């Protein structure tokens, strides 16, 4: 049985399974600052599992086969258009930011459910608390309007407060000109078309609000590029910090029940991601919404409830 | 079918519905009478049951 | 009547599970067999109403209207898949379901025996029509249309309900047969006057009477074509039918209070007709013409003369057919032009000769060219009114005159002229619409041949 | 197959299905038994047959 | 709230209502009222927002005033009669005081401003509970003592409830407020039919209970609280809005839907009691309720509204809350009209 | 109820002064009731403007009742038609226009004519017939 | 109307006496319609859960109709008993009060002076 | 003049405007507890003997 | 219908009037509520002591029993309005108006 009120009444707690090794970490940094590398290294050094950085189709990975659905069907926005044509009236950029926010929201939801259900710790590449660095860095670059920023802040406050901050977070400090050289050597033509001011603004927004406000919520671990190169030392650092900061200690089993209830209902998590605000890049029209929803319905495995679609290979539907 | 079909069917229907009509009128009149006087099986209202009363000799003689 | 009710109800599963392509074919054909079965119901005993059961009965007034509805049901199905082609299969199936539920409610209404059951289904016709008008409407004031239509109907419907339950308490039963056979004279009490008003004003709202007729130029003009024809053709006849049923227990009072409404229609049929002349939209012109014809039917009802009743019934049937055909023609032209002002596309008689004809005898029947059932139904009412009061004739004599004017005016200004050069989307006449106007027109002349059937119970 | 995770109801619960049919047949045969008892008891009540 | 604590509080609310509906002693009925009031406040305070505190307060002090008034009536009755049995009031002042003492609990008179406030402030589930379960007890007491009501006072109460509820519902876009006003209107209907035949009151109460249950659990399953949010449900989930509009047509009472059967039967009863102006008045003024019902239906299902792109993910994820008894509730909410005479089972 | 009964005791038409006084008192009573509700739900700002509000309401209502009474009695006496429902209808437009003339509005009192006069005709018809707005439980 | 009738025992569906009445037939149109409500409830239940509303969960729909019919039978028996009781109390009160139920000295239309209104 | 002006003003629009106007004065309460309970207070003696519901 | 009853009824009437009128605070209204309860207790006690309804003397005790419970719940409500509001006044309690 999935965890509900009846399980708490029966006696299914989560403080019992949760231990010191049950940690939720995000490894954050600049663009291609080795955050995925270091996240994987702390993952299998500390024995914790790893959810990769949520993107456009991470939610596509969560449901069904996991293949990345059509871009139009899965949020009608692409990172490549962001990199190539940044400023356009279609507003693909804020659609990208909002969809990435909601995807990282569900990534954190599943991550929290994991270590609150089985007790195994979780490691991540960025999260909600590091999600705002991008949006502010873009907005400072003449990228999006302040109405999009205010919609982002209003969605953040009403869809992030019900969650609680991570256990530890690792920062991999790599200088922005080194990041420019790294993207030079990367090769993908889209990330060539980047403003170095945007990269410096990502770095600034990281170590101006993210890390400071982090330090009052959990324990921060600032590592330079060379310092984060030797992963053994960073994992032995995260082992020995104190693990005694934030709302994590003062977290009773009843608030555990609340947060498990919240994470287990995905529609609740992203219920306020679709608040009626009528933003120029957010209102899909009645006709467009009708056609796109119909297209999603004709997509296999998305017409009936998961586990009932006969077209996909289900069975026993008539006594299910 | 023949006209006798409709004739006898209308006889039965008319008789049944006329019985329904004056039964409804009798229902209205009976309800009025029983609510006005109460000397009938329904429209009775609750009253205190006598078996609750205790008749044993109390402390005060002339209770 | 369950030989017509049960198949109509079972028609719902067929469409609701038919394939993505078979819904239209299946609904059309099986509705055609339903109309064929209801064609039997034209079998009428001399004077005794056919009493199938306690709750269902029919006579020479309900049967022609029932046949009209059942024969009509394929016609909306044929007129709808043009503007309903680009829709989801489930949505199309529900549109069909709304139409079947409408027809079912109309059948139970016309075959109802108790006045309360008649009221239940009579008003219950509102809901499917409301959905059809609101959701599938294409114009702006469709949302306003639904509010206007529902509230106008209900404002009369509820006092009728109060009057009916009061009658049930007093008389004993709302059964038509009882209230007619056990009818009692009505005293000229003012409480009885208000009871008559309650029993009359609902149907007169759905008649409509002049003044409180604003729901049609704001409802029929906006509804999808299927809704428009089912409204004008039959839903208008609901008030007339109900009045014909209810005037049995509404005498001799009626005459004294017949004076205000009668002339309200008599004068009103002029203004509406005049409003028809200075119109800009085809659908509004047809709606106002429908108001005028229904006002003539109102006059026929309140005369309470045998001849008036027969002419009334004939006019209801003929007007239903003619209004449905005229609305269908207007939809064809509008869809071909995607606009409804009757000046944008003129001189299409050459381009579409069969449409030119269909419009020609549609106007002729609307103009009441003898010996069509429209003309005989009109003339019977005219003679009854003249017997009741002579001066009526000039007002009557005015009406068709003005009617004739607009009865040809749109035909002059939509096909009898020069085509507009910048438009080119007028394609060859799809034989669907031509056939549809055929199924509209041939039954009209067929009933013209034998009008003893649509002549009503007084014949 | 399609869904990476097991479905909430994908393989139907033999338990709940079993109780569903078990109660339904109970309701049906209790209904029949009750109807027979009522008809016979009504027959013997007023002494019809 | 610990789930066991919530279960105990719900059981105490239900036990207070049961104590009201099973006790003969007046003091025991008041004790049931007190237990209901005592256990109701934490249920509202479950979500713990300032709206919840505001609403729970306004709920409390009104109910406390009503219950103290109910004691004044009970004590006067005992003084003038010497009986605690719930039969009838032997002092006209006591009953013409308890009529509004039992009215603020229902929230129908000008003692109704608390209802929209508490409904909006507290959560939707506790709103369902407040608008459905918290009305059986005072209505049960009114049904027991209906034999000795001053009809003028009760009818005036019912008329004011209907009129102000229907009018106030016309000017709110929040679903909780217009449901509170709809509940006020239905209170007016049942309370109007109360003095003549309490069986029709019970029938209307049952229909309203099931139909409000269906409406509210549809709202919860749609996770909507404002008109725009509910309108947005069409893109994510259309069957909810499709059932929404049918249930709203039942709210207005349009036959052949279930909602007509009370409105119908009530009209049939009081016209038997020579009351003709009153049924016509209510029948006409129910159109104010119907107007905002159709306004809600228009911008929920009959016209699809501008959606939000992130709903592409919302369609990707299904619901988890089961919403038990909902499909049955809709069925008794729309098609029970052909089984109308079954109301004799209540009698 | 006795205050309303004052109108009942005076036969319609005759004793026009007493009937006018009784109708004025009915109007004034309704006026202070409405003004009390107004200053309760809608907050005033001070004592003197509160008196202004309640005086405006009671002035409007007392004028309405007074002119209704006067029109009714003089119309029933002049035309010798006491049972005439239209006797109250002049009280409607009198009740209408001045009410608009109390609010300095034209359409207000124009529609008030028809509305108030029609309701006055029906209430008078309540005297003519045996209508009961609050019918005691009979069946 | 009957909540105060003598001999009533509270909180029990059928008060034993009702077995003397003909039980409602299993074919009864009211009963089968209440079974139809059971089918409908299954259709919404599958539709409400994004399921193949016609074919999904045959057992769930089958349970729905069976449950409705059972409560349908008992409600119909309860419904008919009250209406029978209404007639019983009616006629018994009619017989017990002959003076309040006068009989009418029957006469034909040939002697009734029914006024005729000329329809002009 | 008649249809779109006087016929709208005579029945539908007038009633709609009346309901619109006075539903506002009904539903614009400031929500304060003090005035709500003051209105309850006034209704108390208005029902008590001002209308003489007691007798 | 004797005299002391008049004084207790009149005291309850003024306490009902005082409850139904607020000035600033929440504690004062609660005190007026418990005064209403006091008047109820005194009245009922007088009634049952006078009538020698010996089995009914428990009724004022149960009255006080639920009296204290309501007072406690009301003042906890005031605790929460103070926690979220700093003070206890009612005119500033307006967040639910819209
Ligand atoms: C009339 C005839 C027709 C009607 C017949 C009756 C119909 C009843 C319908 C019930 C619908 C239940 C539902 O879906 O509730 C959802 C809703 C909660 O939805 P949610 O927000 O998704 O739930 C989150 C959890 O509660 C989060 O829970 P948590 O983790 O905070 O822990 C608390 C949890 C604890 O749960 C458990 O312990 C289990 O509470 C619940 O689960 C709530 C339900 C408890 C039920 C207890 C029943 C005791 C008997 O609960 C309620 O509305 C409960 C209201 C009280 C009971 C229902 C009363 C309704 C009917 C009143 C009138 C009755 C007829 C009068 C005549
Ligand atoms: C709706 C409006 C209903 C009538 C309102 C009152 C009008 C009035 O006082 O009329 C008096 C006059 C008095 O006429 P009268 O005095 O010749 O007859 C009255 C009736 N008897 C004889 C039984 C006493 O009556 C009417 O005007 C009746 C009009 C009926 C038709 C109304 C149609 C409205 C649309
Ligand atoms: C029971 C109900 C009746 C008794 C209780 C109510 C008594 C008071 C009645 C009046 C209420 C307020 C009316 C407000 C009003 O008239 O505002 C000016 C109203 C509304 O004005 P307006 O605000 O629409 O003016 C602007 C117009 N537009 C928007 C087009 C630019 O004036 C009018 O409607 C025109 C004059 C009156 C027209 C109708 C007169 C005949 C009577 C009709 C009803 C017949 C039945
Ligand atoms: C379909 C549309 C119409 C629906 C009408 C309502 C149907 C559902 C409600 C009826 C069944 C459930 C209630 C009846 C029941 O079981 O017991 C009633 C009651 C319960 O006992 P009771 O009558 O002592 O207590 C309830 C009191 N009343 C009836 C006033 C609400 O009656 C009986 O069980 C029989 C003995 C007393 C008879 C009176
Ligand atoms: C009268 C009832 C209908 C009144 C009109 C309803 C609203 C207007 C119609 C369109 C509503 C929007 C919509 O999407 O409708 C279709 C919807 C299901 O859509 P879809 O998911 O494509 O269905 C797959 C089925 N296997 O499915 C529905 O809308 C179902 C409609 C059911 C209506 C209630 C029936 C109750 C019982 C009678
Ligand atoms: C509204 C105002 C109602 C009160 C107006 C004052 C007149 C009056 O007494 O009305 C109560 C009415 C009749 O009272 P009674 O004294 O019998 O007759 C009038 C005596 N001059 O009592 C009645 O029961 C008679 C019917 C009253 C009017 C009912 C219809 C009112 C108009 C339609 C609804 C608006
Ligand atoms: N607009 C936007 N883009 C984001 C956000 N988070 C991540 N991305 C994009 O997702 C990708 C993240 O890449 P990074 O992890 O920074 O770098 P990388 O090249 O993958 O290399 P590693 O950091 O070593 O994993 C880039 O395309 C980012 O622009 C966000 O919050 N907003």
């Amino acid at each position: 049985l999935q965890y509900g009120p009846l399980a708490f009444v029966l006696g299914e707690r989560t403080t019992r399974k949760l231990t010191e090794t049950s940690k939720v970490i995000t490894v954050d940094g600049n663009i291609c600052s080795g955050k995925g590398r270091l996240a994987r290294e702390i993952a299998e050094k500390l024995g914790l599992r790893h959810f990769p950085e949520a993107g456009i189709h991470y939610a596509d990975s969560t449901t069904g086969d996991g293949k990345p659905l059509d871009v139009q069907l899965s949020g009608n926005c692409s990172l490549e258009k962001f990199y190539d044509d940044p400023k356009s009236n279609d507003g693909n950029s804020y659609r990208l930011q909002s969809w990435l926010y909601a995807s990282r929201l569900l990534q954190y939801a599943d991550a929290l459910e994991h270590l609150l259900s089985t007790g195994q710790g979780v490691v991540l590449e960025r999260s909600i608390y590091s999600d705002f660095v991008f949006l502010e860095a873009m907005y400072r670059q003449g990228f999006i309007r302040k109405q999009c920023v205010e919609h982002y802040n209003e969605v953040k406050k009403v869809t992030a407060c019900e969650y609680l901050p991570p256990h530890v977070v690792v920062y991999v400090d790599v200088p922005v000109p080194e990041i420019q050289s790294r993207i030079q050597k990367k090769g993908n033509p889209h990330e060539m078309k980047i403003t170095a001011a945007y990269l410096q603004d990502i770095e600034n927004a990281y170590k101006k609000t993210f890390l400071p406000e982090m330090s009052e919520k959990c324990e921060v671990l600032q590592y330079s590029a060379r310092e984060a190169e030797d992963a053994e030392k960073v994992v032995e650092d995260i082992e020995y910090l104190k693990c005694d900061k934030g709302p994590w200690p003062d977290q009773d089993d009843r608030t555990f029940h609340r947060l498990r209830m919240l994470v287990q209902n995905k529609l609740e998590v992203l219920n306020y991601t679709t608040i009626p605000v009528y933003l120029p890049e957010i209102t899909i029209g009645a006709h467009q919404s009708d056609r796109v929803f119909q297209k999603f319905t004709e997509l296999p495995g998305r017409k009936y409830s998961p586990g009932y679609n006969e077209d996909v290979g289900d069975k026993w539907i008539w006594l299910k | 079918d023949g006209p006798e079909k409709n004739y006898e069917k209308t006889m039965a229907i008319l008789q049944i519905e006329a019985e329904k009509a004056e039964l409804r009128l009798k229902e209205l009149e009976v309800r009025r009478l029983m609510r006005a006087r109460g000397d009938g099986p329904w429209y009775q209202y609750p009253t205190i049951d006598k078996a609750l009363i205790d008749h044993s000799p109390k402390t005060t003689p002339d209770n | 009547m369950l030989k017509i009710i049960i198949p109509t109800t079972m028609l719902l599963p067929m469409t609701w599970m038919s394939k993505h392509n078979m819904i239209w074919i299946n609904a059309t054909v099986h509705s055609l067999l339903i109309s064929l079965i209801s064609l039997s119901l034209l079998n009428q005993l001399g004077e005794n109403s056919l009493n199938f059961s306690l709750t269902f009965f029919s006579d020479s007034l309900s049967a022609p209207l029932l046949v009209l509805t059942t024969w009509l049901l394929p016609l909306m199905l044929m007129a709808s898949q043009s503007h309903l082609s680009k829709e989801t299969t489930t949505r199309k199936k529900l549109y069909i379901t709304m139409l079947i539920l409408l027809q079912l409610f109309l059948i139970m209404t016309f075959t109802a025996t108790e006045l309360i059951l008649f009221y239940i289904l009579f008003e219950a016709t509102l809901v499917p029509t409301l959905i059809i008008i609101t959701r599938w409407g294409n114009q702006t004031e469709r949302l306003n249309a639904g509010l206007y239509f529902l509230f106008y109907t209900l404002a009369g419907s509820l006092p009728l309900l109060v009057a009916l339950v009061y009658i049930q308490n007093t008389t004993g039963s709302l059964n038509f047969l009882i209230i007619h056979y056990w009818s009692h004279p009505l005293s000229n009490s003012w409480s009885n006057i208000f009871m008559w008003l309650a029993c009359i004003m609902a149907f007169m709202v759905k008649m409509p009477l002049y003044g409180l007729h604003l729901w049609l130029p704001k409802a029929h003009v906006e509804a999808p074509i299927a809704g428009s024809m089912v409204l004008a053709a039959v839903l208008l006849k609901l008030g007339g039918y109900g009045m014909m049923r209810i005037t049995t227990i509404l005498n001799p009072l009626t005459n004294y209070m017949a004076y205000p409404f009668l002339m309200l229609s008599m004068w009103g049929m002029i203004m509406t007709s005049s409003i028809c002349l200075r119109q800009t939209d085809l659908k509004s012109l047809i709606a106002y013409s429908s108001v005028s014809h229904m006002a003539l039917v109102i006059v026929a009802i309140m005369i309470q003369t045998p001849w008036s009743f027969m002419g009334a019934t004939a006019l209801m049937i003929a007007h239903g057919l003619t209004s449905s055909m005229l609305f269908c023609l207007a939809n064809t032209n509008y869809e071909r032009v995607h606009s409804r002002t009757m000046i944008l596309a003129r001189g299409l008689q050459t381009l579409l000769p069969l449409m030119a004809t269909w419009w020609l005898m549609a106007s002729l029947t609307n103009l009441a060219l003898p010996p069509s059932i429209n003309l005989i139904g009109e003339l019977f009412i005219i003679t009854a009114s003249f017997s009741w009061s002579n001066i009526t004739i000039i007002l009557m004599g005015m009406n068709m005159m003005i009617t004739a004017l607009y009865s040809l005016y749109m035909l002059i200004t939509t096909q009898r002229g020069k085509y507009t050069h910048h438009i080119n989307n007028i394609k060859a006449s799809f034989t669907r619409e031509n056939a549809l106007m055929a199924l509209h027109i041939l039954p009209l002349l067929l009933l013209t041949l034998n009008p003893k059937m649509i002549l009503g119970p007084l014949y | 197959k399609f869904y990476i995770r097991e479905p909430p109801h994908g393989s139907p619960d033999w338990l709940k299905v079993g109780l569903t049919l078990g109660t339904s047949v109970f309701l049906w045969i209790y209904l029949i038994k009750q109807h027979k008892e009522d008809v016979l008891e009504y027959k013997r009540r007023n002494g019809l047959e | 709230m610990n789930p066991i604590i919530y279960t105990t509080l719900i059981m105490t609310v239900m036990s207070g209502t049961m104590l009201v509906m099973i006790s003969s002693h007046w003091l025991l009925i008041w004790i049931g009222f007190e237990m209901n009031l005592l256990a109701m406040i934490p249920v509202l305070m479950k979500n713990f927002n300032p709206r919840a505190t505001e609403a729970a307060t306004k709920y409390f002090l009104t109910q406390a005033t009503a219950s103290m008034m109910l004691m004044m009536a009970i004590i006067i009755n005992l003084l003038y009669s010497g009986q605690w049995t719930i039969t009838k009031m032997f002092n006209p002042v006591a009953m013409t005081m308890m009529t509004m003492a039992l009215a603020m609990k229902l929230g129908l008179s000008p003692f109704h401003f608390w209802v929209p406030e508490v409904t909006q402030g507290i959560s939707l589930q506790a709103g369902l509970l407040l608008l459905t379960w918290q009305k059986l007890a005072p209505l049960s007491v009114l049904c027991q003592i209906s034999q000795s009501i001053n009809p003028n006072l009760m009818l005036t109460m019912a008329m004011l409830s209907i009129l102000i509820g229907g009018w106030g519902g016309l000017n709110q876009t929040q679903l909780r407020k217009i449901m509170a006003y709809s509940s006020i209107a239905h209170m007016g209907w049942m309370t109007a039919v109360l003095p003549y035949n309490t069986t029709m009151t019970i029938l209307n109460l049952l229909i309203y209970i099931t139909m409000t249950l269906a409406m509210f659990m549809l709202l919860i399953h749609s996770s909507a609280t404002t008109t725009l949010s509910l309108s947005h449900t069409w893109n994510k989930m259309p069957v909810i809005t499709s059932l929404m509009m049918v249930t709203l047509l039942s709210m207005g009472g349009l036959p052949p839907l279930s909602g007509f059967m009370p409105k119908w039967m009530i009209i049939q009863e009081m016209t038997k009691n020579e009351s003709i102006i009153m049924p016509t008045l209510m029948a006409m003024t129910a159109l104010l309720n119907l107007y905002f019902y159709m306004r809600l239906a228009y911008s929920s299902s009959l016209t699809m509204f501008p959606s939000t792109n992130n709903m592409k993910m919302k369609w990707q994820f299904e619901h988890t809350k089961q919403m038990k008894l909902l499909p049955t509730m809709i069925v008794l909410s729309t098609l029970v009209l052909p089984m109308t005479p079954a109301l004799s089972s209540l009698n | 109820k006795t205050l309303l009964h004052k109108y009942s005791d005076i036969p319609e038409g005759t004793e026009c002064h007493r009937k006018a006084y009784a109708s004025t008192s009915i109007g004034g009573a309704t006026g202070l009731i409405v003004s009390a509700y107004s200053i309760a739900l809608k907050p005033p700002a001070s004592f003197l403007e509160g008196v202004a509000r309640t005086g405006r309401y009671t002035f409007t209502s007392a004028a309405i009742g007074a002119i209704f009474g006067l029109t009714s009695c003089i119309s029933a006496q002049v035309r010798e038609k006491p049972d005439d429902p239209l006797n109250y209808f002049i009280g409607g437009c009198a009740g209408g226009l001045t009410l608009g003339a109390r609010t300095r509005s034209y359409g207000i009192g124009a529609a008030a004519c028809a509305y108030m006069g029609l309701t006055a005709a029906l209430v008078k018809m309540g005297q003519l017939e045996g209508w009961q707005v609050f019918a005691e439980p009979k069946v | 109307m009957m909540s105060g009738r003598p001999g009533r025992v509270p909180l029990q569906f059928l008060p034993n006496e009702a077995r003397s009445l003909p039980p409602p037939k299993l074919t009864d149109p009211r009963l089968v319609y209440m079974g139809f409500l059971g089918y409908c409830s299954g259709l919404i239940d599958n539709a409400i859960r994004r399921r193949p509303v016609v074919s999904a969960g045959l057992h769930r729909q089958l349970l729905y109709v069976t449950s409705f019919v059972f409560f349908g039978y008992y409600l119909l028996k309860r419904q008919d008993y009250m209406y029978a009781l209404r007639d019983h109390d009616m006629f018994a009160y009619v017989k017990s009060h002959p003076e309040d139920f006068p009989e009418k000295d029957k006469k034909t239309y040939g002697e009734i002076l029914e006024e005729f209104h000329p329809v002009r | 003049l008649l249809d779109l002006i006087w016929l709208e003003t005579i029945l539908p629009k007038t009633t709609s405007f009346i309901q619109m106007k006075m539903s506002i004065m009904v539903s614009n309460q400031k929500g304060l507890i003090k005035l709500y309970f003051l209105s309850f207070l006034i209704t108390i003696m208005i029902s008590m003997t001002l209308f003489n519901y007691h007798e | 219908m004797p005299l002391v009853y008049m004084n207790i009824i009149m005291a309850f009437a003024i306490a009902l009037a005082g409850l139904l009128m607020y000035r600033s605070h929440l504690m004062s209204s609660l005190l007026c509520l418990e005064g209403m309860m006091l008047s109820l207790f005194i009245m009922s006690t007088l009634i049952i002591l006078n009538t020698h309804f010996t089995l009914a003397n428990m009724m004022p005790i149960i009255l006080l029993v639920f009296a204290a419970c309501e007072a406690a719940l009301g003042l906890s409500l005031l605790v929460m309005v103070s926690n979220t509001y700093g003070t206890d006044y009612v005119q500033n309690l307006n967040l639910l108006q819209c």
